């Protein structure tokens, strides 16, 4: 489950809290004071005004320290971005200063006003954010993968597509990224008898395919013993063959080639290969 | 709602073979992969298909096969709308027509391989349109159906009646000396038979078109120039109402195109329909009264745009985009340069180069004559004026392969020659050919532009020469000048069978290389646009053709020109928007004003 984490801040007051999934709970909360010295003041136009930006930093960085040093145990940020919010102008001078940590302002994905702040601008921040949310998705899914794959499928051939294609290479460790989907079409089948058998890669449209199932000299129709998803036999031995999972549907530009094309399936090679054997060769 | 595409297969058998590589196109295809039809394979004629139905777009396939004999490309469903003929599974296909009118010249203009010649092949009765599908011999009657909402229906009705048999001027030029030979029955036999019209008909077209001289020869015998004319002759002195043309500047000297295109557009005043096909634009305009553009890649498609007037189909050729296909023709504009544009450098003056006295070369039938002339280092020195002139015959004796009767030419220089009539009379193949004379010029990045990848002479590397094509082995002989090095270098007549594109390659090859290198060019032309571009100087031709003829001394561009146009009496002005020359008629309002001056055309350019 994927986790991410958010601060709400304003001199009122300040915020922490998450989503995943339904759950939703706040973390902490404080405040500091200051009228707006820009008017009243005087000879000291300077004076005061510089303890109260030197609080806003004090404040703006105890947030995102507890932030971080809460949100992450073992290295730079365990959930996968960062949300900032409040007044107008409260949060830029966040977001362009000296005084928020360097790397954290590596690593904002929105900038939220909310007309007040507390538990009622927590839900408008969740409320609101949802494009944001939609659109970091996006860049992730869509956009690395349409870029990556194409951008680079790795020329001559340290590729493959298929199952038995996909599956031997595999094998074999040549393949550092392996290309699924969710819904995959194709399962590991065991079609067998008294001391063996074989294994072929079927989907839903069973003409041809339930045709063989054997091979030839024994001659025997068939019988199915077991199913194993090759989706989660992936899903799940994926270090195995150390190849490397994402997961993908049917949602962006050069998505629909996917589909046509690579249908829930495509293995990137590490090195460069010699393509998937078979034996109906002579 | 959503954006309409398409996907059309146009497969090159010549570059497949699909032994090599095995049937590497039914894998890797993702769509076979899943099971489906994206591409069969054809076990009689052992070649891939590919269906333009089941095809995903993806491209896949291009990229894999290992010479490069698929072209997948993906349009807007601008082609489908139009489609009029197609010559088979993953091969060309035409789309859209000419119109013709009765009583005017209708042009055509386009790049090679477009369509041209299998239009005219249409509205001639010799082939029947399938209509991209079935449409068997001469049915007729679908055609018509097909051309509902065009001009070109009322047009297919009277075909099919065989009311009017229209006569046509064969297309390719190199094909026609083997076809049609008359030691016995030359020339004039031909013009006798043909002549329909009147006694007067045979003397009055045979003086117009300079056929004099050539009547008494055989067709095989004629040079190309004059075995032009001779189609041209028989297509006045026929009974028809309708003279298709395709491409009658071919071959042709400057001066005898404009007289094949005047004669020509006299059978419009007898309200007689014409067409016509050309590549040249001084030509065209002067014929046409609606002008037709041609567009698309070439052997893939071509579609024939919708009829326009003479100025504004010329204009909008040059920009070289349409706005209603909305389609970027040409990948690079034409310009000429400025002359402003040159370079400022200050050239071997004094004995710059090498100086010729005057020369005299006399066959005893024609007699040429040189005044004494200087060339410099690094220039380059345009030759016009008529063929039959002794332009020929003035750079093989510079080459050493001539001895002049009178005069002298002995330099201690190095003399690369390219000649003007290019027969193959060698044995090899064409990449041997090219390795002999020069394996490191191959390597350069400027004949990878220029020669290599346009054409891909890489599926050429093993063709024959005698197998080889017209334009193809033109840009190929160019190029081999320039392989070696020399001196001075000297080309005959380069624009031959190309077209536009093609010859405005050769045109930055020669300036660009001369420049560089530091050395002369001679090079002789026709094409108006390709000497302005080159040169620096000028030799101008003249006295009468096939008899006796002149020579001169180099003079500036604007000397020059003033001197050749001053011949034929055409001055040209500028189009505002296109920056091209504007044929001013004669008489034009500006003619007279343009020869006041002096000014034969502006915008004067030199060589880059
Ligand atoms: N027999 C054939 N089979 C398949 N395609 C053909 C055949 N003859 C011509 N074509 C196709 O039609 C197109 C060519 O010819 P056309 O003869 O219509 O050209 P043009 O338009 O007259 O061009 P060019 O200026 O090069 O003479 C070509 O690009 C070619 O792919
Ligand atoms: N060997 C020859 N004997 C007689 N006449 C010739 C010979 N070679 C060329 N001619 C004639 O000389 C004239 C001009 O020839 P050429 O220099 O080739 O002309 P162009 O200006 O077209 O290049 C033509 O009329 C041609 O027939
Ligand atoms: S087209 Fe290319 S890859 Fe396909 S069979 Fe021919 S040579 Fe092989
Ligand atoms: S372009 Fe793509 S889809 Fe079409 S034939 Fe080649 S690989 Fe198959």
């Amino acid at each position: 489950d994927d986790k991410f984490g958010f601060i709400v801040m304003d001199g009122q007051g300040t915020l922490f809290g998450s989503v995943s999934g339904n759950t939703r709970t706040v973390l902490h909360k404080f405040t500091v004071d200051l009228p707006k010295k820009h008017g009243r003041g005087g000879q000291s136009a300077l004076r005061f005004a510089r303890l109260r930006e030197e609080k806003r930093h004090n404040y703006v960085r105890k947030v995102a320290e507890v932030a971080v040093q809460n949100f992450i145990t073992n290295d730079k940020v365990n959930v996968k971005g960062l949300i900032l919010a409040g007044s107008a102008d409260f949060k830029t001078d966040l977001a362009k200063s000296e005084l928020f940590d360097p790397r954290l302002a590596c690593k904002v994905i929105s900038i939220v006003d909310v007309s007040y702040g507390g538990e009622n601008g927590f839900n408008q921040a969740i409320e609101l954010s949802a494009e944001a949310l939609a659109n970091v998705k996006y860049v992730q899914e869509k956009k690395l993968l349409e870029a990556y794959f194409d951008e680079i499928s790795q020329d001559t051939g340290k590729f493959c597509y298929g199952i038995d294609d996909t599956l031997k290479a595999l094998d074999l460790g040549a393949v550092e990224k392996l290309i699924v989907f969710e819904n995959l079409e194709t399962i590991r089948y065991t079609f067998k008898d008294a001391e063996d058998n074989e294994v072929i890669k079927f989907a839903e449209p069973e003409a041809k395919d339930k045709s063989f199932a054997i091979d030839k000299a024994t001659g025997q129709e068939m019988d199915v013993v077991s199913e194993e998803p090759l989706i989660e036999w992936l899903a799940a031995n994926y270090k195995n063959f150390g190849a490397t999972l994402e997961f993908i549907t049917d949602k962006s530009s050069e998505g629909a080639q996917f589909v046509t094309g690579f249908g829930g399936i495509g293995a990137m090679l590490r090195y460069k290969v010699n393509f998937e054997q078979l034996v109906d060769e002579s | 709602m959503s954006d309409k595409n398409s996907r059309i297969a146009i497969v090159s058998a010549d570059k497949c073979k699909p032994k090599k590589c095995r049937q590497e196109c039914k894998r890797s295809c993702p769509v076979v992969k899943t099971g489906k039809l994206c591409i069969e394979v054809t076990p009689t004629s052992k070649i891939a298909f590919i269906s333009e139905i089941l095809c995903i777009g993806c491209g896949i396939c291009v990229k894999k096969c290992p010479f490069d004999a698929i072209q997948i490309i993906n349009l807007p469903t601008n082609l489908e709308a139009h489609v009029t003929h197609r010559y088979s599974a993953n091969s060309f296909k035409l789309h859209r027509l000419p119109t013709p009118r009765p009583g005017q010249v209708l042009g055509l203009v386009g790049t090679n391989g477009i369509g041209k010649s299998t239009a005219l092949k249409i509205l001639a009765g010799k082939q029947k349109p399938n209509l991209g599908r079935f449409d068997d011999p001469p049915e007729w009657q679908e055609i018509i159906k097909y051309f509902r909402g065009s001009e070109l229906q009322n047009y297919f009705t009277k075909m099919l009646e065989d009311d009017i048999k229209a006569i046509i001027k064969p297309q390719y030029v190199d094909n026609i000396p083997r076809a049609i030979k008359g030691p016995v029955q030359k020339v004039g036999e031909l013009l006798k038979l043909r002549m329909e019209k009147s006694p007067e008909d045979v003397k009055r077209y045979i003086k117009i078109l300079q056929l004099e001289n050539v009547l008494k020869r055989d067709i095989e015998k004629l040079s190309g120039g004059e075995l032009q004319r001779f189609a041209i002759g028989m297509s006045c002195v026929q009974e028809a109402d309708v003279y298709m043309f395709d491409e009658p500047s071919s071959y042709l000297d400057v001066k005898q195109r404009l007289n094949a295109a005047q004669i020509i557009r006299s059978l419009l005043a007898p309200t007689k329909y014409v067409i016509c096909v050309e590549h040249d634009l001084s030509v065209l305009d002067y014929l046409s009264d609606f002008v037709c553009i041609i567009y698309g890649v070439p052997s893939v498609y071509g579609v024939v745009t919708l009829p326009a007037s003479v100025r504004e189909g010329i204009n909008i050729f040059l920009d070289g985009h349409i706005p209603a296909e909305n389609l970027r023709f040409r990948t690079e504009a034409l310009q000429f340069r400025i002359a402003d544009a040159t370079e400022d450098l200050q050239n071997d003056s004094a004995s710059r180069a090498f100086s010729y006295p005057s020369l005299k070369k006399t066959q005893g039938d024609f007699v040429l004559n040189v005044e004494e002339g200087e060339f410099s280092d690094s220039e380059i020195l345009v030759m016009m004026g008529e063929n039959g002139t002794g332009k020929t015959t003035l750079i093989k004796l510079l080459a050493g392969a001539l001895k002049p009767d009178e005069g002298q030419d002995i330099p201690k220089l190095n003399v690369s020659m390219k000649p003007q009539k290019i027969a193959p009379k060698f044995p090899g193949t064409v990449r041997q050919l090219f390795f002999k004379k020069i394996r490191g010029q191959f390597l350069n990045p400027q004949f990878q532009t220029d020669v290599v990848k346009p054409l891909r002479i890489d599926d050429i590397i093993d063709q024959e020469v005698q197998h080889l094509s017209g334009g193809e082995l033109q840009r190929v002989a160019i190029v081999l000048a320039l392989g070696i090095p020399a001196d001075i270098y000297l080309i005959d007549e380069p624009s031959a069978y190309l077209d536009s594109e093609q010859r405005i390659i050769c045109s930055k090859v020669i300036r660009r290389f001369i420049l560089h290198n530091k050395k002369t060019a001679f090079i002789v032309e026709h094409d108006f646009i390709m000497a302005t571009y080159l040169a620096d100087k000028v030799i101008v031709f003249e006295g009468i053709p096939s008899k006796n003829a002149h020579a001169r001394a180099p003079e500036s561009l604007l000397t020059g020109c003033n001197r050749f146009l001053k011949n034929l009496n055409v001055t040209f002005r500028r189009d505002p928007n296109s920056f091209r020359p504007r044929i001013n008629k004669l008489d034009s309002q500006m003619d007279k004003e343009q020869k006041s001056s002096g000014n034969y055309f502006f915008l004067d350019n030199t060589g880059i």
